[PDB]
RNA sequence: CGACUCUUAGCGGUGGAUCACUCGGCUCGUGCGUCGAUGAAGAACGCAGCUAGCUGCGAGAAUUAAUGUGAAUUGCAGGACACAUUGAUCAUCGACACUUCGAACGCACUUGCGGCCCCGGGUUCCUCCCGGGGCUACGCCUGUCUGAGCGUCGCU
RNA sequence: CGCCGCAGGUGCAGAUCUUGGUGGUAGUAGCAAAUAUUCAAACGAGAACUUUGAAGGCCGAAGUGGAGAAGGGUUCCAUGU
RNA sequence: CAUCUAAGGCUAAAUACCGGCACGAGACCGAUAGUCAACAAGUACCGUAAGGGAAAGUUGAAAAGAACUUUGAAGAGAGAG
RNA sequence: CGCGACCUCAGAUCAGACGUGGCGACCCGCUGAAUUUAAGCAUAUUAGUCAGCGGAGGAGAAGAAACUAACCAGGAUUCCCUCAGUAACGGCGAGUGAACAGGGAAGAGCCCAGCGCCGAAUCCCCGCCCCGCGGCGGGGCGCGGGACAUGUGGCGUACGG
């Protein structure tokens, strides 16, 4: 369990930090698992969700193998919007349904120089831990 | 008559706004604030009213300078320095 | 806050309670009455080698 | 009002005692803080005794305690004089010195100078410059034989 | 089409002031369009131009201040804003030199009787 | 009165400007919790401090 | 001495406090002189003072002041102590020789009132109820 | 027969108890232990495209720069942003900036009025007008300059 | 939540108790100081009360008139509901 | 006889800490409780002033916050969703 | 009957500095009640407390004996345990009330004036050059100013020198 005297385990303090988190650490909170194929190709498990990467919904009403491109990362409401994950409201217009990124699986990563830099950063640390415990 | 009739005659203000502390306690005829005692150099403050003290103590306002002091203390009040350019 | 939260117990009585607790932890009836599922345990003063 | 047999009690609680109450909830934290400071000090003075300077043998004053011997504030100037130790060099080599204490008798005076001679013989003096040992101590006596003494230096026993 | 601080820094005072003037006439035009209806595009450019004016003025004031620091470097007396602003109490403290200088009596005591490093055997 | 100082007139100006309803788009903000301006002041109901 | 400053000598209370005249200030006149010099010269540190003369109605003292920010004081040890912030307005806290004489400080049986540093230091220690964790 | 009244139950109202929840307190402990004439605390007035409060900020005004981060902010709109001839946002914050009162400092204030020195314009240097900038508080230390005294003296 | 222990800010009908809510009273008292209204029309879903017109009255220049000081602070003025 | 050497000065540590900055915890309270303040709270409001000083938490997983038809001038309904 | 030296004073928007005000839980200096208890009440108590005023710091104050003791003597200050609800005070009523020794936390010592000696050996300021800017120092120079014999610095302080 936790032994750090400067890290809190208080429920009120943790919920306060979660719901009042600045958007640059809301990015890390809103991470998603990678698929088994991506988790093999890159030696990483999780990844912060991004505006242009493709996910599957694995929990809830919109479960399935349909690959949807993320269209909006609404960090204020801790949800993401995906292409076909939507419903008609009363007047007949479509509205996106917000889904927590922890309930999706990233299948294709929107790649740029920063994403590859983070991906190799996470992989190198994992390899260091593997060879430390080897 | 001391009741309703006498209330009609009051139309001259005893107090006005105070250029220090901004309260409507500046006695015009005495030229003294009844809350801060403005023409006196020292702020009017009494320990028999702890409730009045916490209404106007440090922290109830903006702390434009003290907020920066509390931040700068954490790095030893460093000056004349810049983060290393990228 | 000055409610006397703490109690002091005699060292001889605290030593006594340890002796009673150790002695009771050597009897299968008392340990099972705590509910410790010692049914296939080979011996109840269960001692293992130092390699542990 | 008194009731039957009892003791005439006079509590001293007529003086607004509740505004001055010292609780001791910081006692375990104070013991930790003192212990940490003791450990930090011992690390600071690396081979020197962790307790501090050596204190003299002292007889307790009154007729209740004159059969008892404890540790005093510092060695008197007459004791250092006949032990051959300068009163300003003594403090630098870990000997406490009390310039205001006199010696009324020769038994206590001679017992403290035997104490100083024994300490001076037990003392390992590191050279001021480790490369050049001038008059301090042989390198064999300080290579590994120098450890931090714990507890009072030569504790006073009855 | 924007302005950045980094590429403003090589410019000279005249062309920095000219760029400040052009942003100021555009901001006044935007405030005109605000009170005459205008468009959402013109209304949203108000903040962009306002930040641009702040950007130019920050670079102007930084360049001027850094030149004045260089000019007064090594001089005995400096303007108060160029002096360090640590804390009123920290500015009243003894400086590093006089905090550490000793009397001759103290110097002899340290020279004659330095604290020795010693150990005591059990 | 008609005769007023500049400080009094400026104080009355700020009191006038903040005596307006909340914008309607405030009510659509995330985690709003604000229904209406509770600091509305009517000239006849509540008199100003000065 | 110190006349009690009450209107018309009325000290509304029990007879033991009816005194108006024959009352005495707890600090000496020399200490009052140092306080008046220090308050006027708030930028200087009072060091000591001495007696230079008196008549029926006046006492005269001469107070030694030090400018803490003069270089002849800053650059000299053995007088750098007066420049430390803990030594500003010594005369107003009874830290001068005249001011300290009225505090009852001393060593031995005659000065048990001030063990702990002051009378209030002694009073607090003697009037605080020590409630340990284990009673 | 109805009405009315009473009792009980079903349902519906009125009301907001109970229970469950908790980004709040209270208590204890720890480590630091830092304001101000280089203008504090406090107050006033302003500042957002749509903004009243709260919050943030000071005419560079819901923020500039720098650094870290690395694609958002979001209620709506608008518009950027090759993320490499560098970057949204957030955080940090060491550069810069920081209106008016206020110890508050030219004098004074429930108003207002000076003086001195430079710069620019009408002048087209001479001092009038307009604008801009810098000064102009009290106490006090060291030194400086200018002085006063039928104070003590010296030379004439 | 039960059982074995432990610890309480541990049990309400009252305190002209505290806070909140709700009855009967009760569709009751009342909406009675300063003479007074009426006809037609318009707008409007709707008119004793609004507007216009026509009458009959009142203030009667120490006014129920026209303007100010203090105080108020936008109540001023249009448009709409 | 003993004991010190006044009327000048400095000095860390152990000690204190219901204000401040930043943390951790609890056999505490759980929206009439706990801070007055869980919320635009020293706010609204009251007093000439010194000063006094509240009430006020909860849709839902997601606004998916009831399109459309119908009566009514609307509030408000009946269907539908 | 002018010019100087000094002394004692004055002015300046003179050159360079410093103080003011806030917070105030803890700390230092003063001032300082009454409710209350005494089953009344005046001394006493509350209490050197509340309120009032002033001054600080990260701690403050205190502090190296004009001490304790009476011993086979201890040895600055501060804090804890104990002494001790004791010695003592008190309408000897109600009530109040320490210290020494002992055990611990910590532990650290010193500096002037004076008496003397040393060609004032001393210090501040302003210029110039150099090394550096960081809490502005060093080094050198100035028949450059001032302070200072109405006493600066070195030695030295009761433990003697
Ligand atoms: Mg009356
Ligand atoms: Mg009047
Ligand atoms: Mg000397
Ligand atoms: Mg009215
Ligand atoms: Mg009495
Ligand atoms: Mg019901
Ligand atoms: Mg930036
Ligand atoms: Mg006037
Ligand atoms: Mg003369
Ligand atoms: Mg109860
Ligand atoms: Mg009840
Ligand atoms: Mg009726
Ligand atoms: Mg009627
Ligand atoms: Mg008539
Ligand atoms: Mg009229
Ligand atoms: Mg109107
Ligand atoms: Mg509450
Ligand atoms: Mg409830
Ligand atoms: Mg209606
Ligand atoms: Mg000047
Ligand atoms: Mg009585
Ligand atoms: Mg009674
Ligand atoms: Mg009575
Ligand atoms: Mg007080
Ligand atoms: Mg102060
Ligand atoms: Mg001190
Ligand atoms: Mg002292
Ligand atoms: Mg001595
Ligand atoms: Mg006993
Ligand atoms: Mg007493
Ligand atoms: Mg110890
Ligand atoms: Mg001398
Ligand atoms: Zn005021």
């Amino acid at each position: 369990m936790k032994f750090n005297p400067f890290v809190t385990s208080d429920r009120s303090k943790n919920r306060k930090r979660h719901f009042n988190a600045p958007s640059h650490i809301r990015r890390k909170i809103m991470s998603s698992p990678l698929s088994k194929e991506l988790r093999q190709k890159y030696n990483v498990r999780s990844m912060p969700i991004r505006k242009d990467d493709e996910v599957q919904v694995v929990r809830g009403h919109y479960k399935g193998q349909q690959i949807g491109k993320v269209v909006q990362v609404y960090r204020k409401k801790y949800v993401i919007y995906i292409e076909r994950v939507q419903r008609e409201k009363a007047n007949g217009t479509t509205v996106h349904v917000g889904i927590h990124p922890s309930k999706v699986v990233i299948t294709r990563l929107k790649l740029d120089k920063d994403r590859k830099k983070i991906l190799e950063r996470k992989a190198k640390s994992r390899q260091v831990g593997k060879e430390k415990g080897k | 008559t001391k009741g309703t009739s006498s209330f009609g005659k009051r139309r001259n203000k005893t107090h006005t706004l105070c250029r220090r502390c901004g309260s409507k306690a500046y006695h015009l005829q005495k030229s003294t604030c009844g809350k801060c005692g403005y023409p006196a150099k020292r702020k009017r403050k009494y320990n028999w009213s702890a409730k009045a003290k916490r209404r106007n103590t440090t922290g109830t306002g903006r702390m434009r300078h003290l907020k920066i002091v509390y931040r700068r203390f954490r790095h030893g009040f460093r000056e004349g320095t810049t983060p290393k350019p990228k | 806050t000055w409610r006397r939260w703490h109690r002091r117990v005699n060292t001889t009585q605290k030593r006594y309670a340890i002796c009673s607790a150790l002695a009771a932890s050597a009897l299968p009836a008392l340990v099972m009455s705590k509910g410790h599922r010692i049914e296939e345990v080979p011996e109840l003063p269960l001692v293992v080698e130092d390699k542990v | 009002a008194p009731s039957r047999n009892g003791m005439v009690l006079k509590p001293h609680f007529h003086k607004d005692w509740q505004r001055r109450v010292a609780t001791w909830f910081n006692q375990p934290a104070r013991k930790i803080r003192r212990r940490k400071a003791r450990q930090a000090k011992a690390r600071r003075i690396a081979p020197r005794p962790a307790s501090g300077p050596i204190r003299p043998i002292v007889r307790c004053p009154t007729v209740r305690y004159h059969t008892k011997v404890r540790a005093g504030r510092g060695f008197s100037l007459e004791e250092l004089r006949v032990a051959g130790i300068h009163k300003k060099v003594a403090r630098t080599i870990g000997i406490s010195v009390d310039p205001r204490r006199r010696n009324k008798s020769t038994e206590s005076l001679q017992a403290n100078v035997q104490r100083l001679k024994e300490y001076r013989s037990k003392l390992i003096l590191f050279p001021r410059k480790p490369s050049a040992p001038k008059k301090g101590d042989s390198s064999a006596e300080e290579l590994k034989l120098a450890t931090q003494l714990t507890g009072p230096v030569m504790p006073v026993r009855n | 089409a924007k302005i950045k601080a980094r590429d403003l820094r090589g410019k000279k005072k005249e062309e920095l002031l000219k760029q400040l003037d052009d942003l100021k006439v555009e901001l006044s035009q935007l405030r005109v369009a605000k009170v005459t209806g205008g468009a959402a595009s013109k209304l949203s450019k108000i903040r962009v131009v306002r930040k641009s004016i702040a950007r130019v003025l920050t670079v102007i004031n930084q360049t001027q201040k850094e030149n004045l620091r260089k000019f007064y470097k090594g001089k005995k007396y400096k303007p108060l804003d160029l002096r360090p602003k640590k804390t009123r109490a920290m500015r009243r403290r003894l400086n590093k030199h006089e905090e550490n200088l000793k009397t001759k009596k103290q110097q002899r005591k340290e020279r004659l009787y330095p604290l020795r490093k010693y150990a005591v055997k059990a | 009165s008609s005769h007023k100082t500049f400080r009094i007139k400026r104080f009355l100006a700020k009191k006038q400007k903040q005596n307006r309803p909340i914008p309607q788009w405030i009510r659509m903000k995330t985690g709003n919790k604000i229904r209406y301006n509770s600091k509305r002041r009517h000239w006849r109901r509540t008199k100003l401090g000065l | 001495g110190r006349k009690r400053p009450v209107p018309k000598g009325a000290t509304y209370g029990k007879p033991v406090h009816h005194g108006v005249n024959q009352l005495k200030f707890a600090r000496s006149l020399q200490s009052v002189a140092e306080e008046r010099a220090g308050r006027h010269c708030g930028a200087l540190r009072v060091l000591n003072s001495y007696w230079v003369g008196e008549d029926s109605t006046y006492k005269f003292f001469e107070v030694i002041l030090i400018d803490p920010f003069h270089k002849a004081i800053r650059r000299n040890p053995d007088t750098q102590w007066i420049t430390k912030p803990v030594h500003k307005h010594r005369e107003m806290r009874g830290l001068t020789s005249a001011g300290r004489k009225s505090r009852g400080l001393g060593k031995g049986h005659k000065f048990h009132h001030t063990i702990g540093g002051s009378r209030r230091a002694a009073w607090r220690r003697r009037n605080t109820l020590q409630l340990h964790r284990y009673r």
